[PDB]
């Protein structure tokens, strides 16, 4: 469930990603948490750049950042989304 | 009689003044120095602990247009909370993605703990570099 990007939709990732930028957390700890296991997930270069500093002309809203990822794995040969 | 940074205190000092690079200067020296503005919205005020007054810092600053004008959407929620904003990855270090408040004379040392003129900003990085 969230072992892998692949145990995840693409629905239940945008969720994910929407808590990390609403800051929607009880603790620093836990946003932190959250962040690392983002970056775990994605396996992308940047890290956590892809949320808090976007390449110029990157959608950095949610759904921008998801489609980041999707097309970057895909891209990048790794598996992506669950279905 | 345990850890003085939990002893409460009210804040002093004057902060200097700073520019749209603040945060990327944390990441240089000996880090970058609390804002004059920071520091006359905080001047006097009691604190419980430095823990409380590093959460101050970070609400202050989510309300200054000029010293958060530099931080996207993400980081503006991170800090709107009073949590400390993170900093770009090659300033990371393990599980240390945040940027830091430090005492520039140790409290140990005898260095005050809420004199803000004792206090600076540091990436993880710069902190490792520093020590």
């Amino acid at each position: 469930l969230k072992h892998s990007i692949s145990d995840y939709t693409e629905a239940e990732f945008l969720q994910l990603v929407t808590t990390i930028c609403n800051a929607d957390t009880s603790s620093e700890e836990e946003l932190v948490k959250l962040v690392t296991h983002f970056e775990e997930m994605t396996e992308h270069p940047s890290g956590s750049d892809l949320i808090y500093y976007p390449k110029e002309g990157d959608d950095d809203s949610p759904s921008g950042i998801v489609n980041t990822v999707k097309q970057w794995r895909a891209a990048n040969g790794k598996s992506g989304f669950k279905q | 009689m345990e850890s003085k940074r939990n002893k409460p205190g009210k804040a002093t000092g004057k902060g200097k003044p700073v520019g749209d690079k603040w945060l990327d200067d944390a990441g240089k020296d000996s880090g970058a120095p609390i804002p004059d503005r920071i520091a006359d919205k905080l001047r006097d005020k009691e604190f419980k602990s430095f823990d409380d007054f590093r959460k101050a810092v970070w609400e202050e600053v989510s309300k200054d247009p000029e010293l958060s004008k530099n931080l996207n959407p993400s980081n503006k929620s991170s800090v709107s909370k009073g949590y400390s904003p993170f900093t770009p990855k090659n300033q990371q270090v393990g599980g240390r993605k945040v940027y830091e408040l430090h005492h520039d004379k140790p409290i140990s040392q005898g260095g005050e703990v809420y004199d803000m003129d004792n206090i600076r900003v540091t990436t993880p990085k710069r902190h490792i570099d520093i020590h």
